[PDB]
RNA sequence: CGCUACUACCGAUUGGAUGGUUUAGUGAGGCCCUCGGAUCGGCCCCGCCGGGGUGCCCUGGCGGAGCGCUGA
RNA sequence: UGGUGACUCUAGAUAACCUCGGGCCGAUCGCACGCCGGCGGCGACGACCCAUUCGAACGUCUGCCCUAUCAACUUUCGAUGGUAGUCGCCGUGCCUACCAUGGUGACCACGGGUGACGGGGAAUCAGGGUUCGAUUCCGGAGAGGGAGCCUGAGAAACGGCUACCACAUCCAAGGAAGGCAGCAGGCGCGCAAAUU
RNA sequence: AAACUGCGAAUGGCUCAUUAAAUCAGUUAUGGUUCCUUUGGUCGCUCGUACUUGGAUAACUGUGGUAAUUCU
């Protein structure tokens, strides 16, 4: 697919893609190295990140974002922006006078890289905290676990 | 507030200074220096409250301005100078030397050391980095920078600085079986052998320490200071050797001392 | 309008009181730092420029 | 004045946020440095901490790099032809980061010809003047001519860059922020990026 | 249904007051940008024995009565 | 080279650039001192930069009183996100241009009220709880109300400046000057609070 | 003494008007920034009048203006 759907050229800023080509420099292939990094904390770089072609500067694996801070989990509830999803974290808040709990939830707008295709509503996502990416986004989707019902 | 603060309230001061709640509204705000505000001991507190060499801050000022106090071998005339862990305070007029070392209660002790021990100190290396044509540099807990350190010295180790020259003479690795003091937290002032280190990536590592009396405790890796190689300290320890007694044992010792004394 | 006249070659100065506007229609409508002949003040001022 | 705060912004729920303090100095903004092309005019700005920002107001020279040949040269900026953010920036000819410009190819061609024995361009196909054959052919020894011939084999230029050199101007992208550092530096467009920006410039006419 | 008194409503009509919010017009004053150039200097230059061209004759401060360049 | 869980880190190499408003690489000062001229101790001060010392700033997670006689709000003039930039000390719809149609809500959004600064904490209390917290500690805000700035490392400072609105002082009417929610003190207000 | 210069005057003190995920508390992050001062390190690392360069301006002397100011 064409990765150049923007008014400006999309590229990985750390990759030089027009190193000089000559007869010896080209033998039936142009070649294009792919910048990717191994984020920490045991998270493995998805295969599509390594062998993909998308340009996403907020992607944890091939972009310019450092995963540091809280590592949370949520359930995907809305996928209707570009490269951003809304997940819902459900918890119980303890009211002490009644010695009981009440259901509460918080929505979280988190960045989803193009490396995670086939993400559905109800999927569980492990997200990691990064620097502010937009007005409301501060977490990047690190891992996707499909909801029970995969067959 | 605009700009930095320049005052410290008496009640908001660090508790281990052991200041009253009636001898004024303010506590001496320690100057910026090699040690943090809440982990230091100002020179006025040491000279007046601890050693009783002065009865007022004016007398501390007189003592310090007569150039009688050396801190790590250098004369300090700043009465709010932040003196901290492992530092050496020399008073050549009275011919004494002290090391700033925590009690088991978490308070800096009046720990007199020999004039030959006052020639060196121990520093925990806070970071190591290569700069400017590949010269290695090391930064310790005294905020002092040492160029060309041994390529075996890493973060969390301990190095013995010669105060006269400022150069490294020896070093202790951070490893199990090594003696260490605790320099923060609930176990502050305790001494023991490192038994384990739980690595928590992206968070604080936890180090387990076993006392000389079989007691065990844990701290954060930033609260550990390697004191000696093996179970032999490289510095003289205070009266209590880092053994935190329970309240019952302390009461029993106090009662025995009362019986022996009166 | 009085005149605070200063001779810098000897560092002297004096406050003249001029009340005749005929003696003054030589400085009027002239901005600062403008060199004007002082001949309109009196016979003694002939040749002076201030 | 110009404020970069967030409490004037609506909440993410759509709620309206009331102001609890007046504007702070550290939240300020400044008027844009509309860096036009012209004789060098740069104004120094005192910024937070006492440091200096170089608010360039006019520039006509930049340190642009030919990446494939690794040839960085100081070069006159002729024009600005494409701007991805706003089209009005090309109309007013404002130098900003990532704006496509036409720069002068002369220093690059001089280095190009000092690393001699490439395919013919304007070397002898558009200009045959003297005073430059003593830097093209000269009187070379065995070692020197052998080294130049060893350069010759791996000495080629993409046809797009070739016609750009023929026309006297090169397409470049400004990789520095002239309104902050005072320099309009960048790199010559090549490869697929050059094709992309040529197609974008063509589609604008 | 008559006496007597206090609240409250709708309030006949809107005389009432520290009031707020707003479309449109105007808009002080800073800051920035593009200009402006009162004025003040420095070089080249007609100059004066307190001025290297030594049959003393002439850098540098000036005493050296152009605005041509240049800086603030 | 070295380091981190993780760098587009650190260090290294190359080609060039290097701001009229222009970056550092010392025309500074004291005390003790001795040769044919040389050398030199201990200081003071100052300047780039690297080190989180004191911080500040901006983010993460969770937690706040009453109200539905407030049920849909935001999206025009940024509302949610994407791309490029501008500005900023920096991350960021922070602000522009283009693009997508998003974002929040009965798990109470949005609006309204609060005799609401928040917390440490206080009174009362069998176990639960109820009520309070302007008030000496920590954090925030303000200096009559708004707004805009200079200087500076740090202020949108008010025992700084500039203007407007309200109030108000002196004047020879031309002009000049102001800011006690600092300590005392006065008036007013009041049930309600001290020494110029 | 005065004055120029340097530093502080952004701390402290007062008050609780605003303020309802705002502030604030605990937790965490800056690998997204700045940081006077202190402390330690760096400070012949640059191949291109020096046994010390220039112009002012206060304080001071002197003449003043305004009814009036920490005006000048």
């Amino acid at each position: 697919a064409d990765i150049q759907t923007e008014r400006a050229y999309q590229k990985q800023p750390t990759i030089f893609q027009n190193k000089k080509r000559v007869l010896l420099g080209e033998t039936g292939k142009e070649k294009l190295p792919r910048y990717y990094k191994n984020i920490g904390l045991g998270f493995k770089t998805p295969k599509e990140a390594i062998e993909g072609t998308y340009i996403d500067k907020k992607c944890p694996f091939t972009g310019n974002v450092s995963i540091r801070g809280r590592i949370l989990s949520g359930v995907v509830t809305k996928m209707k922006m570009q490269r951003t999803i809304v997940i819902r974290r459900d918890y119980l808040h303890y009211i002490r006078k009644y010695n009981r709990f009440e259901k509460r939830h918080k929505n979280m707008s988190v960045h989803l890289s193009p490396c995670f295709r086939d993400v559905q509503i109800g999927d569980i996502v492990t997200v990691g905290e990064c620097r502010p990416l937009s007005k409301t986004v501060r977490f990047n989707v690190l891992k996707v676990t499909k909801a029970a019902g995969t067959k | 507030a605009r700009g930095p603060k320049k005052h410290l309230k008496r009640v908001a001061a660090p508790k281990h200074w052991m200041l009253d709640k009636l001898t004024g509204v303010f506590a001496p705000r320690p100057s910026t220096g090699p040690h943090k505000l809440r982990e230091c001991l100002p020179l006025i507190i040491f000279l007046r409250n601890r050693l009783k060499y002065a009865l007022t801050g004016d007398e501390v000022k007189k003592i310090c301005m007569q150039r009688f106090i050396k801190i790590d071998g250098k004369v300090r005339t700043d009465i709010t100078y932040p003196a901290g862990f492992m530092d050496v305070i020399s008073i050549d007029k009275t011919g004494e030397n002290f090391r700033l070392i925590y009690d088991t209660k978490g308070r800096f002790a009046v720990h007199r050391i020999t004039p030959e021990e006052a020639k060196y100190k121990l520093c925990k290396v806070r970071k190591i980095f290569v700069g400017t044509k590949g010269i290695p540099h090391l930064v310790t807990h005294d905020a002092r920078t040492i160029r060309y350190p041994d390529p075996l010295i890493k973060v969390n180790d301990t190095i013995q600085i010669d105060l006269e020259t400022g150069k490294i003479t020896d070093f202790i690795k951070f490893d199990t079986g090594n003696l260490c003091m605790v320099t923060g937290g609930a176990n502050l002032g305790r001494i023991g052998v490192i038994t384990n280190r739980e690595r928590h990536p992206g968070s604080f590592d936890v180090v387990h320490v076993k006392d000389a009396n079989g007691n065990s405790f844990a701290t954060r890796l930033s609260n550990i200071f390697v004191i000696g190689k093996g179970n032999k300290p490289w510095i003289s320890l205070p009266r209590g050797k880092g053994i935190r007694l329970t309240i019952a044992e302390e009461r029993d010792k106090r009662l025995a001392a009362k019986q022996s004394s009166g | 309008m009085k005149l605070n006249i200063s001779f810098p070659a000897t560092g002297c100065q004096k406050l003249i009181e001029v009340d005749d506007e005929r003696k003054l229609r030589t400085f009027y409508e002239k901005r600062m730092a403008t060199e004007v002949a002082a001949d309109a003040l009196g016979e003694e001022w002939k040749g002076y420029v201030v | 004045g110009i404020s970069r705060d967030n409490w004037h912004k609506r909440r993410k729920t759509g709620g309206k946020r009331k102001p609890y303090h007046k504007k702070r100095k550290y939240e300020l903004g400044r008027p844009a440095a509309n860096t036009k092309i012209g004789p060098r005019r740069i104004h120094t700005v005192r910024v937070r901490g006492g440091n200096k920002k170089y608010r360039a107001l006019r520039l006509d020279v930049g340190n642009f790099s030919w990446g494939s040949e690794c040839c960085t040269r100081k070069t006159r900026i002729i024009d600005v032809v494409y701007n991805a953010s706003n089209n009005e920036l090309v109309r007013t000819k404002t130098l900003v980061k990532n704006c496509i410009v036409l720069i002068d190819s002369t220093p690059y061609r001089q280095w190009y010809e000092s690393h001699y024995a490439l395919p013919l361009g304007r070397k002898k196909g558009a200009k045959l003047t003297p005073e430059e054959e003593e830097i093209l052919n000269k009187k070379r020894s065995k070692k020197i001519q052998k080294k130049y011939d060893e350069r010759k084999k791996n000495a080629k230029i993409s046809s797009l860059l070739e016609e750009q050199f023929q026309q006297g101007k090169l397409l470049a992208c400004i990789a520095s922020r002239p309104g902050q550092c005072g320099r309009a530096d960048g790199y010559v467009l090549e490869g697929k990026e050059l094709e992309f920006y040529l197609r974008k410039i063509k589609a604008r006419k």
